[PDB]
């Protein structure tokens, strides 16, 4: 039985209870609450009593255009209309200070099982209540839910009485009455109440009968938990695809577009600048020379909006977060289920479940043609693609004696499709084949946690059964074994992942994705724009959006900070990911004995120190989390460096 | 001949396997054995 | 961890110090205007020195606490992570800057236009 | 004190030895032979080669596979290894010195004296 | 201001046959202790040398330097114990007992015999590791004191006088034997003492004074739970005392409560387990029983750390509760399960902690 | 089908073997 | 470039010293038999990366 006992496994669901779950859910959306209300107070652009606000941060860049859009938060160019937006924040940052100061304190005695009110000097049951005394009543027949089965109507109901009461605050305190058409913002308090009434209606039906799917569920919580991660997962990536294409609707433009004509004064930006020899004193600059002369020294430089695309740039920064994070709950879902799949394999309940979710996957025979499909299908469409983009390559650049003439420009995606595209070419069908691409390839990784927790049709061969889930390999045994295990299978889908996941960074940025080298001045790289008509410039191709797109990031002091911390980060990963470590269990010996010698010599008394050395499970888990933290803290760079897409396209050089 | 004898000491053993794969397949002597977690020598090898 | 060995640190960064001070009056390099001679090697070397200082206590500190971590947490670790975070604002409007950007005249500039029209004349 | 890994075999700390028959005599008396972990010369447990067990120069070791080992090995091998391939299992029991019996195994918890200990 | 008691734990064990390993205990206690006199203080050390290993005898020392409410008392013994047979333990020893500006030396000839009630095959072979051992203990004793004082003097008739007049001698002296809240002590370990047996009372002349000389009997059960019956053989590493062993001890007490420091090297820390593997000495049952006595007065949070370091190439096969962080070599026990298990121990609970390594 | 397998793995090891 | 030389310099010497047995190996009581074995399995949080061709690629890296 492998040891559990390492800091980061302290919250798992072995060491919980239904009871605790609610309560940790709860003594976080309480935290939640007081991080909502520092998004408020930071956007407030002039205080209440006149003196200056606080400088553009990107925490409430990405809520601006919502807070716009429900009247929190104005766009107005006045002071006037601008000193009341900072009351109103900061009637919503202390609200939010006193409902998150409530859901703590209902977290923290939800924690400690401890359920008494002093008002009420009586102690309420967890395992059976009335819910909201006769409401509940009424509608649960004065009982509660007693299992996760039963607890889908319940939690059902809560949901609509929750849409229904955000309706009820848009109507009475933000002023949107319900008026059912799809343009203005008035129709999200309309179908606030259409979607209280389903989900009510529905979460009736599911108390009346609880659902029999999955029954297995019902016995172990991470087993729920993770079907609950391969579903938020998924939902996630959604509200990212329908955060792009509605974000840059007509019908939201007034919140999002309109972004565009203000000056924004990020902190970190450039700011003012000053001369070696200068002497600042209060009444006027003495012996000293100052750049611009129209602000006061080291203040914040004004910020076109317009150039910068901040409408654009808004867009991606949300877009991308809610799919980085999408695809890491798929993936996580699958994991922490393979890791409960690895159990009922070890204790042998797999062979009696008679769920579908499970039965159908029970015989190998399925298991080698179901990833033998995934696997084959990722095969013929990485190569596909991939072909398609070198082709391009090579055709622009005129090696092996090839023009742009003979590249894929004549290649884009179908009549039946071109809805999907504002305006179609080669960089759209490479697109739509490399995410299909990047997603069986990293499919491949979850189809093995899948199948192949504890045993494998090589294993079995083998003679071996893989009985931990982090487990970094069996030895030297058979030329090697290493990353054999579900959590090794997890890390190689989150490695494998950041292709896709920079298909979409590269993509949404307006990027040229059908060759390596689009805008270079070379021999056809700027023959794209004419030789297939495209109607907007694309900032750069592949290799040359490196180059590009870091001129803004060399010009911020900030922005290149990052890009050197995130470089820092991710090559530190190849000392924990390369098979070194038994190289650094000796090497930290002879530091020790080296230490205790020179301590020894050197003082009269002895001082030893022992230096640690992480395990390989120990170092792939450092090693993915500073891969993939480094990878993704540069790509915030491109995202936050602006939108420099055009839509005028280059002439022929000739 | 099957005269001399070959035999793994298990306290020492550390599973590696070099010795498992010195063995032709069709005699499959070596084999491994599982008790618990690899990285605290949980595994080791036996004729 | 007594005595010496906290002793031996403080005689390492002083004697670091004192020889980056010592270096200098034979490197034989121009002072930049308006600075003093003794000054300049003493701030190079206090930056230098904080930065070092700064990491190893991070190492440490994250280390002590990384097997110091448990149930008990729960609550106060994302109190004080929150608390943080918090001061951390307050410094930004608090120290690092005092107010949005302003001009001389104390007038304030929100538009692209606005913008557009400052940037001419 | 004790020889570097380069002299004799590197793994080894102090000299290895492996007592390899334990037939007896026509008095019963048990004759002990133990030859190195090299393997080319045998020798029996004199004081001389006792002596060095006090010091730590060698240390020895009985094999449970031994053909003469008298004690049932195998079944309490395998209650072990249940506890926590499994009769297949081998072992090298520590031999060491008891002042008042001599060459004592101490197994499971129970002191043994190699007469007692083997046929 | 709140309960809450602070200690550290270390065990370093040796490689091969060698049972020999070092144990290292810090603690910190902020209750009253459950003693009707404070302050009380107190320091103990054992020593014990390998007088003679080809017959078997050991030097084995003990001195006790407490203050108990202002008031000095010292206890000394210096004793020669060697094995007789499986069941027999002879022991030849001096001591001096001194309370304030009281003293009095005492030698005595005595021998220990311990027998059990069964001896089954079927137990050995079914239960790889048994705890309840029934058995019994007879002490053979022969205490000669010298008799140069007045107050000695008058003890030396009374106790004659006393035997003389009163029939229930042998009973009645369990009652002053067992002082204070001793006498409890021996029901909650499941333990029972038998009457004493007086072979004989005889005043005999010594070149110093009259020398007061006595030579009893007595007899004690154990249900199972005593660590002296259940584990005779365990308690006596004779053999395996090479080197001098010596456990180093002492405690400070009074209304603000206990702060401990104890540290020595012995024999028997590490006992075969079966299937090649070694683990620690299963935990004296007696010390818990008994402090489950005084521990249960004063609601606790525990902050405990237990380092435990192994020889070269030995690792853990198997610890519940498991090790908190593993250090390579050295294992670490703090928090969680580990703090779940000390209170439970420091209460009067026995429950199980292993070991395999 | 086994041995068969094992007999390439084994054709491909960590052990001692000349190479190209 | 004086701490670029004894970084890699670091590898050098373990394979001037090491190629046999270490101080660690000698205490974990292992033989490196071999220049180009790539561990001794998951064993004592593992030993990746010990033998000398290794330590030449640490040097080359
Ligand atoms: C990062 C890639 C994977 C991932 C990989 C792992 C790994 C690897 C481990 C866990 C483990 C845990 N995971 Mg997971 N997990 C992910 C996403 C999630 C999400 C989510 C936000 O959707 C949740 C709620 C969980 C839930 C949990 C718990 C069941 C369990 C113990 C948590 C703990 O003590 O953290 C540490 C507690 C803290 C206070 C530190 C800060 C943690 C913050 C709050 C984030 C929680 C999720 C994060 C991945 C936890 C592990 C951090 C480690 C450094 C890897 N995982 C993604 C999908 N998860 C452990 C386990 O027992 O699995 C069976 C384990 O070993
Ligand atoms: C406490 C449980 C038992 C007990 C347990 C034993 C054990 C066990 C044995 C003796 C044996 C003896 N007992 Mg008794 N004995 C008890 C009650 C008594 C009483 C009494 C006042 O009622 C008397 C007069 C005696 C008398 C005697 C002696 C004749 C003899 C040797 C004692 C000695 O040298 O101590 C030395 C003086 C001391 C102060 C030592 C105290 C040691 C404490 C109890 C434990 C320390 C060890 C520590 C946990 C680990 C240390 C390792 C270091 C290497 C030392 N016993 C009770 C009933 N007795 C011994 C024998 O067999 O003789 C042939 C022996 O082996
Ligand atoms: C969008 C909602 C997400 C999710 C988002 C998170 C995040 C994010 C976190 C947790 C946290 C936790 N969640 Mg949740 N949670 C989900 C659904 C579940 C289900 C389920 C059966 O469906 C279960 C049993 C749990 C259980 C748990 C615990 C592992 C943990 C409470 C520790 C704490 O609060 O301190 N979650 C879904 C999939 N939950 C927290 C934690 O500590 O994770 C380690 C945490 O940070
Ligand atoms: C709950 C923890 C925190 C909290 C954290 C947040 C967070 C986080 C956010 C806000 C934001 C908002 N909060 Mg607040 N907020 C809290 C308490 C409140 C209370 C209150 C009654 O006390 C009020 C009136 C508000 C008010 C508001 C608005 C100013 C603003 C927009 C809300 C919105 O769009 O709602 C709409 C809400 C509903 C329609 C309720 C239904 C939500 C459903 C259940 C989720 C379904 C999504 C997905 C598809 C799930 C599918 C799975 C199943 C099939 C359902 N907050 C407490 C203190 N607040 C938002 C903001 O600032 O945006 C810029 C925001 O993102
Ligand atoms: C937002 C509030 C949080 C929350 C925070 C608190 C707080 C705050 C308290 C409790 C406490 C109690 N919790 Mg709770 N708890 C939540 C969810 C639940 C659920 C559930 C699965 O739905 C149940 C069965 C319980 C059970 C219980 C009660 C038995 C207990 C009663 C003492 C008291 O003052 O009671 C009054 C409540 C009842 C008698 C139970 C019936 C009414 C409902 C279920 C109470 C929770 C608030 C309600 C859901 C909020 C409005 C939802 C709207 C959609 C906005 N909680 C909700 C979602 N919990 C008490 C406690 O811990 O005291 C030390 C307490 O004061
Ligand atoms: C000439 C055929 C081209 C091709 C040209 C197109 C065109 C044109 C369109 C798509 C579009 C799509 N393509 Mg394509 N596509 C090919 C191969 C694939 C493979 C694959 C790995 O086999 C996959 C998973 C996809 C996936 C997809 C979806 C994203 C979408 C679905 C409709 C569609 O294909 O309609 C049309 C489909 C066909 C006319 C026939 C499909 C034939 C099948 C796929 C067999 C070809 C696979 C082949 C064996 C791979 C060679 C591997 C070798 C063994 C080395 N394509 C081959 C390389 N694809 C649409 C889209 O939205 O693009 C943005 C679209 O308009
Ligand atoms: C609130 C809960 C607290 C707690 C509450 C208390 C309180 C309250 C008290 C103690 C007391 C003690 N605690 Mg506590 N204690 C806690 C946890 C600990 C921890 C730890 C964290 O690991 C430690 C090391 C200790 C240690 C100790 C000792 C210093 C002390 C008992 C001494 C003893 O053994 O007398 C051994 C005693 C004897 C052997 C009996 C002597 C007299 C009898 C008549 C002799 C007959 C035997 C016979 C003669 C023997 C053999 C003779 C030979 C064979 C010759 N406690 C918990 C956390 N503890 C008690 C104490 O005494 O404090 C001063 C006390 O009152
Ligand atoms: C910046 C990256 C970096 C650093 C600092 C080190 C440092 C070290 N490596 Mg490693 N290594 C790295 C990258 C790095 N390596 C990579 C990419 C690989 C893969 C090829 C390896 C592979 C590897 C192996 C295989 C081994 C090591 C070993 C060692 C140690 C022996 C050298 C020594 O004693 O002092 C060298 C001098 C110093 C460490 C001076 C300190 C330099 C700076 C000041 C360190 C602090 C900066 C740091 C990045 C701060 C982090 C900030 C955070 C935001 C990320 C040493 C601690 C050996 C060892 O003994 O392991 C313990 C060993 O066997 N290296
Ligand atoms: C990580 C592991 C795997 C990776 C996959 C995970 C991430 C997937 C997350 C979806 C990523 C989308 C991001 C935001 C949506 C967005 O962009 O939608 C708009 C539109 C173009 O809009 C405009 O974009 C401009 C930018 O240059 C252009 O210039 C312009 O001409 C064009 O009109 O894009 C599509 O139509 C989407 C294309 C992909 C088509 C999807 C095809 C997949 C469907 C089939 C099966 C795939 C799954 C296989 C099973 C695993
Ligand atoms: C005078 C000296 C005498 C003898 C020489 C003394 C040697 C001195 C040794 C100093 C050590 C060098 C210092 C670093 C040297 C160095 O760089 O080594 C990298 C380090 C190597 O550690 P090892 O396990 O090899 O052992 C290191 C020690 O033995 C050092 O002696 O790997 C990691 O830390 C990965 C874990 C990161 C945790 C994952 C976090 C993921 C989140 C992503 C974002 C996080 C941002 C910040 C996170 C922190
Ligand atoms: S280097 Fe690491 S992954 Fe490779 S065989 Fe050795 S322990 Fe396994
Ligand atoms: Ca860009």
């Amino acid at each position: 039985e492998t040891r559990s006992t390492k800091w980061y496994q302290i919250f798992d669901t072995e060491k919980l209870d239904d009871e605790q779950v609610v309560g940790g859910h709860l003594a976080l959306l309480g935290v939640l609450g007081f991080i909502m209300g520092i998004y408020y107070i930071s956007g407030i652009q002039v205080f209440p009593w006149g003196a200056p606000g606080f400088h553009d941060n990107w925490f409430y860049l990405t809520i601006k255009p919502r807070m716009v859009s429900l009247g929190i938060d104005t766009y107005s160019t006045k002071t006037a209309d601008l000193e009341a937006a900072g009351a109103r924040l900061l009637g919503w940052a202390a609200f939010h200070f006193l409902v998150g100061s409530v859901l703590i304190f209902g977290g923290w005695r939800h924690w400690t099982h401890n359920l008494t009110n002093p008002f009420t000097g009586r102690c309420g049951n967890f395992r059976d209540f009335r819910f909201l005394g006769k409401f509940g009543d009424v509608v649960f027949n004065g009982t509660s839910a007693k299992s996760y089965k039963e607890a889908l109507g319940p939690h059902a109901v809560y949901m609509s009485l929750l849409f229904l009461g955000w309706g009820i605050v848009m109507w009475a305190i933000l002023g949107f009455a319900p008026i059912p058409d799809f343009q203005t913002i008035n129709s999200e308090t309309f179908m606030s109440f259409v979607f209280a009434v389903i989900f009510f209606a529905l979460g009736i039906y599911w108390w009346n009968n609880p659902p029999n799917a999955a029954i297995h569920l019902n016995d172990d919580m991470k087993a729920a938990f993770s079907v609950h991660l391969t579903a938020i997962g998924y939902i996630n990536i959604a509200l990212g695809c329908i955060a792009f294409v509605a974000f840059q609707q007509p019908s939201f433009a007034p919140y999002y577009k309109e972004l565009d004509k203000l000056v924004f004064y990020l902190y970190g930006e450039p700011f003012n600048r000053v001369s070696f020899n200068f002497v600042e004193q209060g009444g006027k600059v003495i012996s000293g020379a100052k750049e611009f002369a129209d602000f006061p020294a080291y203040a914040i430089l004004p910020k076109s909006g317009e150039a910068f695309g901040m409408a654009r740039v808004v867009t991606n920064l949300i877009v991308f977060n809610h799919i980085i994070c999408g695809v890491l709950y798929v993936f996580a879902g699958v994991y922490h289920g393979g890791q409960y799949l690895l159990k009922i394999q070890l204790n042998g309940m797999y062979n009696q479940i008679k769920s579908i979710w499970i039965t159908k996957g029970r015989d190998q025979e399925v298991q080698v043609k179901i990833l033998g499909t995934v696997m084959a299908l990722c095969f013929a469409t990485m190569l596909s693609v991939y072909a398609v983009i070198v082709w391009n390559t090579i055709c622009e650049l005129n090696i092996f004696g090839t023009n742009i003439t003979m590249s894929f420009y004549w290649l884009k995606p179908l009549p039946i499709f071109q809805w999907m595209f504002a305006d179609p070419s080669i960089n759209d069908w490479v697109m739509a084949h490399v995410i299909t691409a990047g997603s069986l390839f990293s499919l491949i990784a979850l189809v093995r946690i899948a199948f192949f927790a504890h045993t494998s049709p090589l294993w079995d061969d083998l003679g071996l059964k893989k009985n931990s889930y982090s487990f970094p390999c069996l030895g030297p045994v058979y030329g090697g074994t290493c990353g054999v295990s579900i959590q090794d299978q997890l890390w190689f889908a989150m490695l494998w992942g950041i292709k896709g996941l920079s298909a979409v960074c590269w993509y949404i940025d307006g990027a040229w994705i059908a060759s390596m080298m689009y805008g270079v001045p070379a021999a056809d790289a700027k023959a794209w724009d004419s030789i297939a008509h495209l109607h907007h410039h694309y900032t750069s191709g592949i290799f040359y959006y490196f180059w590009t797109e870091t001129v803004t990031i060399f010009s911020s002091s900030h922005l290149s900070t990052i890009l050197m911390i995130g470089h820092l980060v991710w090559f530190i990963s190849f000392a924990v990911w390369f098979e070194d470590r038994g190289s650094r269990l000796e090497g930290a010996d002879i530091q020790t004995r080296t230490i205790r010698w020179l301590g020894k010599k050197f003082l009269n008394r002895d001082v030893n120190f022992r230096f640690p050395v992480l395990t390989i499970s120990d170092s792939k888990l450092a090693g993915t989390f500073l891969y993939f933290g480094g990878t993704f803290m540069l790509v915030f760079l491109f995202l936050a460096n602006g939108f420099y897409q055009t839509n005028s396209p280059l002439p022929p050089p000739v | 001949k099957a005269k001399k004898h070959y035999f793994i000491i298990e306290n020492l053993c550390v599973g590696c396997g070099l010795c498992l794969d010195k063995c032709p397949p069709k005699v499959n002597a070596i084999g491994y054995k599982f008790y618990g977690d690899v990285q605290e020598g949980g595994f080791r090898c036996y004729i | 961890s007594n005595g010496k060995l906290i002793a031996l640190a403080v005689g390492g960064a002083v004697l670091m110090g004192a020889l980056f001070f010592s270096v200098s009056f034979l490197t034989g390099y121009i002072p930049a205007p308006n600075h003093s001679a003794i000054l300049t090697p003493l701030r190079s070397f206090m930056g230098w020195f904080l930065l070092i200082f700064c990491a190893s206590i991070i190492i440490m500190g994250l280390g002590k606490m990384s097997s110091a971590i448990s149930d008990k947490w729960f609550l106060s670790f994302p109190l004080s992570i929150f608390v943080i975070v918090m001061v951390m604002f307050l410094s930004l409007r608090v120290y690092w800057e005092k107010g949005r950007t302003t001009t001389v005249d104390g007038k304030y500039i929100r538009t692209t236009a606005e913008l557009k029209e400052f940037l001419n004349k | 004190a004790v020889s570097g890994p380069w002299s004799g075999n590197a793994v080894h700390k102090a000299e290895k030895y492996f007592i390899t028959s334990a037939k007896r005599d026509r008095d019963g008396k048990l004759q002990i032979e133990l030859v190195p972990a090299s393997g080319r010369r045998k020798l029996s447990p004199t004081p001389e080669m006792i002596r060095r067990l006090i010091d730590g120069e060698i240390e020895i070791y009985i094999l449970t596979t031994q053909p003469d080992i008298a004690i049932d090995m195998n079944k309490e091998i395998i209650d072990m290894e249940n506890r926590y391939g499994v009769k297949w299992t081998m072992r090298e029991i520590p031999v060491f010195y008891h002042e008042g019996k001599g060459l004592c195994v101490e197994l499971h918890n129970k002191i043994y004296t190699l007469d007692q200990f083997f046929k | 201001d709140v309960t809450t008691a602070h200690s550290d734990y270390e065990i370093v064990l040796e490689g091969g046959s060698s049972s020999w390993g070092k144990v290292k205990a810090r603690a910190k206690v902020n209750a009253p202790p459950a003693s009707p006199l404070l302050p009380a203080d107190c320091d103990v050390k054992l020593n014990v040398k390998p007088l003679d290993p080809a017959k078997g005898f050991v030097r084995i020392s003990a001195v006790f330097e407490s203050i108990v409410d202002s008031t000095k008392n010292k206890l000394t013994i210096e004793a020669d114990i060697a094995n007789e047979t499986k069941e027999r333990r002879i022991s030849v020893g001096e001591g001096m007992v001194s309370v304030g500006d009281f003293s009095h030396t005492f030698s005595f000839e005595g021998s220990v015999v311990n027998l059990f009630y069964y001896r089954s095959d079927a137990v050995r072979r079914n239960v790889p590791n048994p705890i309840y051992m029934q058995g019994r203990q007879f002490h053979d004793i022969l205490m000669k004191v010298p008799l140069d004082n007045n107050d000695l003097i008058d003890t030396w008739e009374g106790t004659v006088k006393a035997i003389g007049s009163t029939g229930a001698f042998n009973d009645w002296i369990r009652d002053f034997w067992f002082i204070g809240p001793a006498f409890t002590a021996l029901n909650e370990g499941g333990q029972r003492i038998s009457r004493i047996e007086v072979n004989g009372l005889n005043t005999e002349s010594g070149p110093k004074g009259p020398v007061g000389v006595s030579r009893w009997r007595f007899s004690h059960g154990g249900s199972g739970m005593v660590d002296s019956i259940s584990r005779w053989a365990e308690l006596f590493p004779s053999d395996k005392l090479n080197r001098p062993a010596q456990v180093e001890a002492g405690f400070r007490s009074d209304s603000q409560g206990i702060e401990v420091k104890v540290d020595g090297e012995f024999p028997g820390v590490s006992v075969d387990a079966g299937g090649g593997l070694r683990r620690i000495l299963n935990h004296p049952l007696i010390p818990l029983v008994h402090h489950g006595m005084v521990g249960k007065f004063n609601n606790f949070n525990v902050d405990a750390q237990l380092k435990v370091v192994l020889p070269k190439g030995y690792k853990i096969r198997y610890a519940a509760p498991q090790y908190r962080s593993q250090n390579l070599e050295e294992y670490r026990w703090s928090g969680g399960a580990y703090a779940r298990w000390v209170e439970h121990v420091c209460k009067g609970g026995v429950g199980q902690f292993e070991i395999l390594y | 089908d086994a041995a068969k397998m094992r007999r390439f793995l084994f054709q491909r090891t960590e052990t001692r073997s000349t190479k190209w």
